[PDB]
């Protein structure tokens, strides 16, 4: 098996992992809007996330990939809107928003016919790199003890949002389900640390149990193999 | 190393271990990150800055610090620090402990950039978090560890190893030395609210001795920050 | 013949997609580009105009909707406080709203430079006295007094160096708080012989230098 | 971010914004012809006005798509007709105008399941370059006192005018929703302006209210920050 | 400039800058424009034309001219602009204030291109239109502004200065001189119908005097245009 | 214009298909890469500590 | 194969459309282009008669 190949960084993160189910069902309750805002989380990946902590700080492009259906998995002559916004940008309130003819907010159109769309986001974050955190308070300056839960998460590591739309003034008429893929391309990474052991409470901070389980167990007694 | 004030002479064994292979450097600034000049010389608060130094008992289960902040009312290193707008520097850290030929233990000191350090409360009986307000600032004495197997940031020391550190094995060495650059995704962040960096001093052999003999042993820390970055400003 | 296989992203429509598109009409040959003098090939050319700073942004009446450009100066108070030209962010709601800078930042997110404000003093010819002006670094509060503000980055501004003064703020950013301070002290009170108004005015416009830098374009205006 | 490549004329303009959205129900209270003429103003894209007027003179070409869709949202197997008519060629009347088959009006035939069609306008003007005001009156030669409200627009300014169809003889089956989406290209600008402030009136001139606003207030004085 | 009639003498403070960075040029016309030719002999028409002296008080609010059509009657210029069928100059304009060094207040002399002034009336009371008549043809005497924050086009002078300006403050300054190129699409439009550029001389600080001082400071505007191109017809 | 046959895999979405796809915002250029002392471009690296 | 992404525009017919298209008789040889004195290759000549 003599090959470094598999051991790069790249080939570790290159492939396309699910992170995003959004549910726009014909009428419910989850929206009866028809209007879904997906902040872009790589924790939907779920072990992702143990999975880029091998690492402090790293750095990469992403590739979105858009696989919509019905819940029964019909495709149907659908029409949609995707469209991504910036960090800095506002977010849609309403289905009927002003921000979704908003010009640098970029916008995909694309039908279920239409194979799943596929865009390509840059590396995003004003920093040289990402942090997955930030052992401080991230307010530069004098510290606001109003709140304090808003601790060791780095806000410009947000890379943005995604929000969809069933395309049309009127509500749809089929109901839909998109999913949400996103590989990593040129990865670099940058200072190592031991991995996770114990479960995820929250996703803002490392926090772990009143309670520590053992990375490994029931070996009876040391001289018993 | 001769430069600053008073030293701590040793017999200079290699010890000695650099933070991930390459020495502390300057800022590489003869380009447009600052039109302002900072101004640095290497002595003026490169004093070797010697912590209190701490017990350990058998009971002990490990012991951390944050950098950027430990010096605040610390030295006239926290004097302008606190006042300027902008830090970076690398660091000559050095954790010595004093002990006798009869003493058996085993240190751990190892170096960790950033350090979250959790942390849970019981569950949710009353309220499900509330994270200590005095978790910066952990003075020199402070502070003790909750869980050190996990570092109270459910991380194993099983794989400390794996960032910059360092063995006390009082079979071996009583003297440990190691130096760390500066560790940010920017060149300059403010100080006092993001602890670049944390370091950890924890016992994997829990020490013993035969009774009758001082039960106590002390890990004294001793600090050298190079390459720092200031200039000046109010007050 | 030639073997292909279609790719994801097929059939889309992006926004930004960027690809040369089918010609409405490949005969057709456009009036010439002749050359026309003022030109702009990049807009910070135009980030790096001086153009007026409305430290006074006080009054709302079109009668005095003049008189936020300017802003006095009188033999009333001594010594003491005239005039924080507020936050030093330009993008930022204040009076950096005024100048052109502040408005093309508000067609971006975040940004970073340096900038340069130049004050000009309107009074009369006979007029003489000092003002120091000081800027406050972000973190640091506004200086309690002059001589808080004296042991900064400050400039003791004579009406010798009548024509002008140019202050010079080293680096601001926008990282998604605190921003840099301006103060404008009266060093001294304003000495006029008689014959002069015992009451001056001063207007303050500004500028980013050369290495100013901005973002991601974003779009929020006025009209709806 | 050492790079001034996002403050580039380009950068700053490029962007497809949609500036028109063409309405046909099956019948109903918009036009019950089946028919639509479409003058092509930049300004539908609301802000992009603003956006431009920084500039006296500019010139680029103009990539446009045209998306089709039900009020639904739902894609239809309808073929439509898609005309640019030039500055200089007369605007269809009716439905079987005889304009649908001249020639020399440009024509786009689509189909709603095709994706959308994708064509390039280029610089029409016989001035070297756009105008967005003319101090003066469009008229050459002496002045007619019949009126006088013709003032500051440059006709020659009309970059032609966009007309849809269901082709057919007989009337269409679907409602259908066309949306028109504007590029712009190979960017040059000159002369720059200060920015807007108020709010606009009309939509050839630079009027303005008889109560002035301002840019920002609520400053207090100009000693509090 | 010791070409024309009479000069005027300045001690050449450093009130030069020119319009976008370019001279006024000729025409280029060896390509396809005309295969008539334009004929001009350089002493023609380059008269130093200074326009009545405007008042200047308390109560100004600042002024703006058109160039192509301030000349009509007005010289031996509009009595000849107004014959051609085209037009083409760029304009060498010194603006001229004098005042005591007891008064003081501050002007903004700016050129604009392209400049539409609007306007409007009340709201839908009494009349809802009524475009202005004088608008264009503005005669020497005109005109005063009515909003000059907006310069009457809902436009703001805070950012004027983008535009090729100059400065007359009574601390320093009380002379500024201002040169503009030709600046339109076409190469040649004509004169009479289309005023191609716009002329502002707007107080900031609108002068102030202490009482038993003339409270009337005169604008005084003098034009030499560079580079006209004409050749002739009828009569 | 060039003669073209599809061929299977057409319009086949693969997990792990190493392609280039159409840039978010082409007009974008990002923070710089500065250099960040300890840094890794091999798990291997890891395996030897 | 030679991977591909349609792009909008795709099956679409553009009246001023400037394209090659299939040949319907690829054997078929015209006659030649015998030589007619008066021709014209440019309506400007017409133009200035």
């Amino acid at each position: 098996s003599h090959s470094t190949a598999e051991t790069t960084l790249d080939s570790f993160f290159s492939r396309a992992g699910l992170v995003g189910e959004i549910d726009l069902p014909l009428e419910g309750t989850t929206n009866p809007n028809g209007y879904a805002n997906w902040d872009i989380d790589i924790t939907g990946y779920a072990q992702m996330r143990r999975k880029v902590e091998l690492f402090t700080y790293m750095r990469f492009d992403a590739e979105f990939t858009f696989v919509a259906c019905t819940p029964t998995g019909e495709v149907v002559p659908q029409l949609l809107q995707y469209m991504f916004v910036p960090p800095g940008a506002p977010k849609p309130d309403s289905r009927e928003s002003l921000a979704w003819q908003t010009a640098t907010n970029p916008s995909v159109f694309v039908k279920l016919s239409d194979p799943p769309a596929q865009v390509s986001v840059p590396f995003m974050s004003p920093a040289s790199a990402y942090q997955w955190f930030y052992d401080g308070y991230p307010t530069f300056g004098e510290h606001l003890q109003a709140n304090d839960l808003d601790y060791g998460a780095c806000p410009n590591n947000m890379m943005g949002t995604f929000s969809v739309r069933t395309v049309g003034t009127s509500k749809s008429k089929y109901p839909l389900v998109v999913r949400i893929y996103m590989r990593m391309k040129h990865v670099r990474a940058w200072i190592p640390r031991p991995m996770r052991n114990q479960n995820y409470l929250f996703k803002a901070n490392p926090n772990y149990a009143g309670n520590s389980i053992k990375p490994t167990g029931a070996s009876r007694t040391a001289i018993t193999t | 190393l001769t430069i600053g004030n008073s030293t701590i002479t040793t017999q200079e064994a290699a010890n000695i271990i650099v933070g991930y292979g390459e020495w502390p450097s300057y800022c590489s600034d003869s380009d447009a990150t600052a039109v302002d000049k900072p101004t640095r010389p290497d002595v003026s608060v490169n004093r070797f800055y010697t912590l209190d130094t701490k017990l350990w008992e058998k009971s002990s289960k490990g012991w951390y610090w944050k950098f950027p902040d430990v010096l605040t009312e610390t030295g006239v290193f926290g004097q302008n620090a606190q006042f300027h707008y902008l830090y970076r520097s690398g660091f000559c850290i050095h954790v010595q402990c004093n002990a006798s030929k009869f003493h058996q233990g085993a240190l751990l000191v190892a170096v960790l950039p950033e350090y979250v350090i959790g942390t849970v409360a019981g569950g949710t009986g009353t309220e499900d978090s509330h994270p200590p307000y005095k978790q910066t600032q952990p003075g020199a004495d402070g502070f003790e560890l909750q869980h050190p197997y996990v570092l109270d940031a459910g991380i194993p020391i099983s794989q400390l190893t794996v960032c910059p550190h360092q063995w006390i094995n009082l079979r071996t060495n009583n003297c440990a030395t190691i130096i760390v650059p500066y560790i940010n995704a920017l060149p300059f962040d403010s100080a006092l609210n993001h602890c670049n960096f944390g370091l950890l001093v924890v016992p994997i052999s829990p020490l013993d001795y035969d009774q009758g003999a001082t039960p106590v042993i002390p890990i004294t820390i001793t600090l050298a920050p190079m390459c720092s970055e200031f200039a000046g400003l109010r007050q | 013949g030639f073997p292909t296989e279609l790719k994801p992203g097929t059939n889309q429509f992006l926004t930004t997609d960027d690809g040369v598109s089918a010609p409405i009409l490949p005969n057709f040959h456009p009036t010439p580009c002749i050359h026309i003098p003022g030109e702009v090939r990049n807009l910070l050319e135009l980030c790096q105009v001086e153009t007026i700073l409305e430290v006074n942004n006080v009054p709302t009446n079109a009668t005095s909707l003049m008189e936020r450009l300017r802003f006095p100066v009188s033999a009333q108070a001594g010594k003491g406080e005239l005039c924080a030209v507020f936050r030093a962010d330009p993008g930022r709601s204040g009076p950096w709203q005024s100048t052109l800078l502040g408005q093309l930042c508000g067609y971006y997110t975040q940004w970073s430079g340096s900038l340069e404000v130049t004050f000009m003093f309107t009074g009369s010819f006979m007029a003489t006295g000092k003002m120091l002006i000081a800027y406050t670094p972000p973190g640091g509060p506004l200086p309690k007094d002059r001589a808080t503000a004296m042991l900064g980055t400050h400039v003791i501004w004579d009406f010798g160096l009548q024509s002008s003064v140019t202050l010079v703020i080293p680096w601001i950013s926008n990282t998604h708080y605190t921003t840099g301070l301006v103060s404008i002290w009266y060093q001294t009170n304003y000495v006029v012989p008689i014959g002069a108004p015992n009451t001056a005015y001063i207007i303050a416009l500004a500028a980013a230098q050369k290495n100013f830098t901005m973002q991601l374009c974003k779009d929020a205006s006025d009209i709806l």
